[PDB]
This record gives C-alpha cells, structure tokens and sequence, in this order.
C-alpha cells in the first residue's frame, strides 16, 4: 500500500529528536502507553483474532493525516481497536461509550489482499536481483524506495514465514517463503541525492526475480 | 480543511479498550501488567551489552554470534518476541552499520529494548535510510568518508544488533567493563561505544 507511512527517502524533515547516549526516560511515558502492544498480544496469541501481519496494515490503513499527527502508542491503540471491530470482537460503540468520546479508527481495507505468488525462484547468496515492479494497494512489506530496483543477496533466510500480503488480510494462502537480505547502492536507491553507502532491504522471495 | 477528528483524550480510549476486552473476559488475570513488566525489566539493551562484550573477548562466540545470531543469542535464553530470528552486523574499520524501520519501529527487542521515541520518528524513518551520514553527524557521531554506512532497514523478520568495533584503550577490560560502555545506541548503530579520558 502506497501510503503515507511509506516514509523512506521523503525530503523535508528536520533533525531527529535526540543526540546519542541522551536520557529517553521511562519505557513508558504514561500510564497507558503499554495497553496497545499487550492487546495486541491477546489478539495474536489468546484470542487468534489477528495476525501481527494484520496490526502492521490496520495502522498502514490510518486515513493519512491520521497518521501524521498521531503519536506511536496511539497508533496502535486505534488499529488494535480497529481490528477489534473489524473481527466482530467489539463494537465501535461500546468502546466510544466507555471512552466518553469519539473514537474513531482505521479505514476500512481496500484490497483483499493476494495470495503467497505462485512463481518463485530460490536465490543464493551473491546473486543478482531485481525488486518485482508491482504496485499491491493492500499489506506489502516493501518500501516503495526499492521497487524495481537491482541489489545483491547477502544473506537467504533459514527460516520460511508466511507472506506478509496474504497474512496482513487474515487470508488462508500465505504460505510460506524465506526472505533475503537484499543490499542495494545507495546511487541505485537515490542517484546523487543520498550521502551513504548501501542500504539492507530484508525482502520476501514473492518481491523478488533474477536481473536481467 | 484538513482538520484533526474529533477524539476523546487518548488514555480515555486506551482504557476504553482494555476495559471493554477485559469486561467480556478476553483478557487473562494480570495479562497486561505481567507484559507491562516483561516490556520495562526484561527487554534490554545490557542483554545486547553482554553479547557484544563476549564477543569481544571470545572469538569463537563472536563468529557464531555472526553466522547463527539466533544460536548465539539462545545460548543466553534471550530469543523472544520480536526477536526469533537475529543477525548481527559487524562493523569494521571500514563500515559503519546502521538500523531502522523505515515502515514502523521494528527491533530486536529482547536485546535491545523497545526501541526509543526518536527511532520511530517519521524524521528517523524517512532520513536515515537517505542520508544517514548527516543524520548520525547532527546525532552526534562523524563518520568519515573512507567509511561506507551501511543501512538495515527491518522490513521483514530478521531482527538485527550491531556489533560495534572494540575502541582502543579497553585492552585487558573485564566483560563487566566492556559491557558498560555498550549503549542501546550502539547496538542500534548510531553510536561508537565511547571510553573515558
Ligand atoms: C502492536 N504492535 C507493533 C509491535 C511490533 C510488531 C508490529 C506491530
Ligand atoms: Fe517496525
Ligand atoms: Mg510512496
Ligand atoms: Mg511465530
Ligand atoms: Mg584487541
Ligand atoms: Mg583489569
């Protein structure tokens, strides 16, 4: 999904908000701030609701400017919630009834996603590859900075998980595939404009295909 | 107009949400506190600490903590969630390493902790993947020219610390000692573990 939360290579932020070793303070900074990762845990683990997949693409799935102005924790407050609702878990009233307000949450998915890609090669390390130049407007676990873009495999999994774009919509064909550390020059990412070396994209075997 | 919605006070929701599972019995007894204090105690950068100060000072832990991170990280009992599979990433006099997740915050968390605000700041995910030789300079770490950055975006599920080189003037240092000066922003990769004058 080409969303806002994309974010990589975007130009015009400013400085990041610390300098090495400074004081971050609590884990938590308030009382709540722990909530949303623990439900999301009872969704995943004790209720089988969802998936982590699924967490991920309900906060992809924010409306944008949602997103923009809306802190981490909270984030995932609301996607939580969200799925929530979305699994017949909850009810959006229930929750704006005891949260003495509006609540409002993700939007609805646009896509059903697709499943675990037919087609796939086993790649090895030091092997050429090419990111697939497909466009997915549901749950994709590639930033869009390297979508047709060549690198070289640095490292193949020795384990297999189930494909982010079938599991990030709770479908039944995600099956199973490794996934690649993929190391890209920083000139094929951005050209000139980038001041770094090589950039690690960690991509799913159903992203990728032989260059050339 | 490009308006915020209207939205009752965050912790007001977030309760309404515990509230609401807990009250249909979807929650276990003391299931949120118990990972409240697994998140504050348990995950920690002084776990990465230690795996870099016995890699350090064991060559042989320090290849299999490079070639099987998991193995390694296992020997100590410190797998766990959001950090199944782990790679290491080594430094060298001529690489620097880096991580972020320019999608969200992923982190190895059980060794590193949960990752800090500013690594899930849209001026962290946006920026470091781009320039992160300026981004570590205005952090407050210079890395030279002669030396290529090298970005790890956690897309997936390998879930990364860096091994940071030795700095000089620790020779003969304790695990204790080495361990000290191996910051949660060092396992990161924006930091150089640093000695005292
Ligand atoms: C809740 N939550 C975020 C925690 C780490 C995995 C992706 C989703
Ligand atoms: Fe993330
Ligand atoms: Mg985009
Ligand atoms: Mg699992
Ligand atoms: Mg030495
Ligand atoms: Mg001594």
């Amino acid at each position: 999904m080409d969303g806002v939360h994309d974010l990589a290579g975007v130009q015009g932020f400013g400085k990041v908000p610390h300098t090495v070793n400074a004081d971050i303070g609590p884990t938590f900074h308030a009382e709540w701030e722990h909530l949303p990762y623990s439900l999301m845990f009872a969704g995943v683990a004790e209720l089988g609701a969802f998936s982590v997949d699924e967490v991920r693409y309900v906060v992809e799935r924010m409306e944008p400017r949602h997103y923009m102005m809306t802190p981490y924790y909270e984030r995932y407050v609301i996607g939580v919630a969200t799925l929530m609702v979305e699994k017949g878990i909850l009810t959006q009233d229930e929750l704006e009834s005891l949260a003495g307000g509006p609540f409002p949450l993700s939007r609805p998915s646009e896509s059903e996603g697709r499943p675990a890609p037919v087609e796939t090669t086993t790649f090895e390390v030091g092997q050429r590859v090419r990111v697939r130049d497909e466009y997915v407007p549901g749950h994709i676990r590639m930033p869009a900075y390297c979508r047709g873009r060549v690198g070289t495999i640095s490292h193949r999994t020795t384990e297999k998980w189930p494909f982010p774009d079938a599991i990030g919509h709770g479908r039944n064909d995600a099956g199973e595939e490794p996934t690649y550390h993929v190391k890209f020059a920083a000139e094929e990412l951005f050209g000139s404009d980038t001041d770094g070396g090589s950039v690690v994209v960690d991509l799913f075997e159903g992203y990728l295909e032989p260059a050339a | 107009e490009n308006a915020a919605p209207a939205q009752a006070p965050v912790s007001d929701r977030a309760w309404a949400l515990f509230r609401a599972l807990d009250g249909k019995g979807l929650v276990p007894d003391g299931y949120v506190e118990g990972w409240k204090k697994t998140f504050e105690e348990d995950f920690s950068p002084r776990r990465g600490a230690e795996l870099v100060a016995r890699a350090w000072t064991d060559p042989e832990f320090r290849q299999l903590l490079l070639t099987d991170g998991t193995a390694a990280v296992a020997q100590y009992g410190y797998l766990g969630p959001q950090g199944e599979y782990i790679v290491a990433v080594e430094d060298t006099p001529t690489l620097k390493n880096v991580i972020v997740c320019s999608l969200c915050s992923c982190t190895a968390w059980p060794i590193l902790g949960l990752p800090p605000t500013w690594y899930k700041s849209f001026e962290y995910r946006a920026r470091v993947v781009r320039e992160p030789r300026k981004v570590l300079s205005e952090m407050g770490t210079e890395i030279a020219s002669d030396i290529e950055i090298r970005v790890y975006d956690t897309t997936a599920e390998t879930r990364y610390m860096v091994l940071p080189q030795r700095p000089a003037g620790t020779e003969g240092w304790s695990q204790e000692q080495l361990q000290e000066i191996v910051t949660k922003d060092c396992l990161i990769g924006v930091a150089i573990p640093q000695v005292p004058t």
